[PDB]
RNA sequence: CUGAUAACUUCACGGCGGGCUUGAUGUCCGCGUCUACCUGGUGAACUGCCGAGUAGGUAG
């Protein structure tokens, strides 16, 4: 008894990055203005190397996806026609069934990230005692990292070229009855909420 | 003329760079980077709190260009003997052994790691030598053209010793080379890459047990030779090669329908003896014929 | 429009006995491989917050 929007990503000389970005950036504005918490990701033609066309939308209360779709976005893209709307349609209850969280890991191995955190660890020890160096903090040599399709954002606030990082976990049939968040999330605070794709 | 078998050794001997990453407490380890990944790519930085970053490597000033290694012909062998040996006296070793000396002074070898750096010093210590250490402080603020090196205090002893080195047989001169970097915090470091024919592998070596990257001894044997610009209509200085080859487009200079590469004017060499028995060309290429066999190479069809 | 026209070769079967390739053997002396080599990440994935934490989490 959820829904789906698909989407047609057709023009064939496009980045898959920038634009489920910026079809999630439209969601972004979305949640600040009518503050829900119940649209999600699903991806589906998720692959591992070069990401596909489809994403869709997915809900229960079923009716905010399409004022979601209605938002000065596919009012505004239109006739030149990138994308369409689908058909809004009942999903079948038993299909394939993934998860998709922000794993932030990820974001805090670059070696600008572990000055970040080696910093924030210099002053928050600030009950004394020891006399610590810098020196016993080190990234090793080895971190293998195959793959996990990273999505470029600017901030709302600031001019910060931030990015997230999301991938695939398929199993564990009851979590999350439709508790997302700002950016769909299977992660923060509420549960590791699955998405029937 | 190029009778088939003729071949010099180089001159010039430099050898690897090492990377010492000095704490403020006067200790230092060496600088290891970090690997992620067939396709593998390297990342390497500075470590937080550390105060700068040291740089040492050696090279010597030998004299094997006064005679060849292999010469098959004893019409190439006395030609060529007396061209080194005429050279010594009309023009003299001055106008070459500045222009390597400086690329040694003002760090040209350290190819884009003075890019946003705040302060380098550069320490030689000569070798034979009754004196003192010779400092380059603040080099670019207080030392850019080459009348700032001639006021030094120690620029009339090592423009010597190596005009020495090339004109006495069996002679040497030996350089140790040391450098400090003050580089922002977190500041990327950019060591050579290995080749890996058809990303970005760090050409690495072990010192002190853990492994450090090296920026090659091939790597700083092209920035100390990179002298010529006597090429026609020269804006910038190239790397000694035969055909004049530029790197960074795919273009080459000095092609031979100009008729200025080496092997059109090694051909030309009974022509030079008449007149340095002339200050306008003649001088300007003998200046790329003189650093082609401090070079080395086999010369020969 | 053929040295033309037509055309059933068949039934049965025990190769067997015996056997010493041997004796002997010194592959040695000499030897220079070498000279010369650029792989090319501009700035680029930035800054917090909880937790004792090189574990873990969490923000725009």
């Amino acid at each position: 008894k959820w829904y789906y929007k698909t989407i047609t990503f057709l023009p064939e000389l496009c980045n898959n990055e920038s634009l489920a970005a910026k079809c999630l950036r439209v969601l972004h504005g979305f949640n600040y203005q009518y503050e829900t918490r119940n649209i999600g990701v699903s991806f589906p033609l998720w692959c591992d190397a070069t990401v596909g066309k489809k994403i869709s939308f997915v809900s229960k209360n079923k009716i905010e996806l399409d004022l979601l779709l209605k938002q000065h976005y596919f009012v505004q893209m239109e006739q030149l026609q990138y994308f369409h709307i689908s058909n809004t349609v009942l999903v079948p209850e038993d299909c394939t069934y993934v998860s998709f969280r922000r794993c932030q890991s990820i974001d805090k191995l670059t070696a600008a990230g572990l000055a970040r955190k080696i910093r924030r660890l210099e002053k928050r020890a600030l009950s004394r005692g020891e006399q610590f160096d810098p020196s016993s903090f080190a990234q090793k040599e080895h971190t293998a990292i195959a793959h996990y399709h990273s999505l470029g954002e600017s901030s709302k606030q600031t001019n910060r070229n931030f990015r997230l990082n999301i991938r695939m976990l398929s199993e564990q049939p009851r979590e999350g009855n439709s508790i997302f968040s700002s950016y769909g999330l299977s992660n923060s605070e509420n549960s590791f909420q699955p998405v029937p794709l | 003329k190029l009778p088939t078998n003729l071949a010099y050794e180089r001159s010039i001997d430099p050898s690897d760079v090492c990377f010492f990453v000095v704490w403020p407490d006067d200790r230092k380890t060496p600088l290891t980077y970090n690997s992620r990944t067939p396709h593998q790519v390297d990342f390497c930085h500075v470590p937080y709190g550390a105060s700068h970053i040291e740089c040492s490597f050696s090279v010597s000033f030998s004299s094997e260009l006064r005679q060849p290694y292999k010469c098959n012909s004893s019409k190439v062998k006395q030609t060529l003997v007396q061209l080194v040996e005429l050279y010594e006296t009309k023009i003299g070793w001055t106008e070459l052994a500045t222009r390597y000396l400086m690329n040694i002074c003002n760090g040209k070898w350290l190819w884009k790691n003075t890019r946003k750096a705040y302060c380098w010093n550069i320490v030689l210590t000569p070798w034979p030598w009754n004196g003192e250490k010779v400092g380059f402080e603040d080099i670019r603020t207080n030392y850019t053209s080459r009348q700032d090196f001639k006021n030094n205090k120690n620029w009339s002893a090592i423009v010597e010793m190596i005009k020495t080195a090339f004109s006495s047989t069996d002679g040497l001169a030996i350089f140790e080379v040391r450098a400090t970097l003050h580089l922002p915090t977190n500041a990327m470091v950019r060591p050579s890459q290995v080749f890996t024919e058809k990303s970005r592998v760090f050409q690495s070596t072990t010192i002190d047990g853990e492994r450090s990257p090296i920026l090659g001894a091939f790597k700083t044997g092209a920035a100390i030779a990179t002298i010529d610009d006597w090429y026609p209509e020269a804006t910038e200085p190239l790397r000694v090669g035969r055909f004049g080859v530029h790197r960074e487009d795919v273009t080459c200079y000095r092609h031979p329908s100009t008729g200025k590469d080496f092997f059109s004017i090694l051909q030309q060499a009974e022509h030079y003896i008449e007149v340095l028995s002339p200050a306008q060309e003649t001088i300007n290429d003998m200046h790329f014929l003189m650093a082609n066999l401090i070079k080395g190479g086999m010369f020969q069809h």
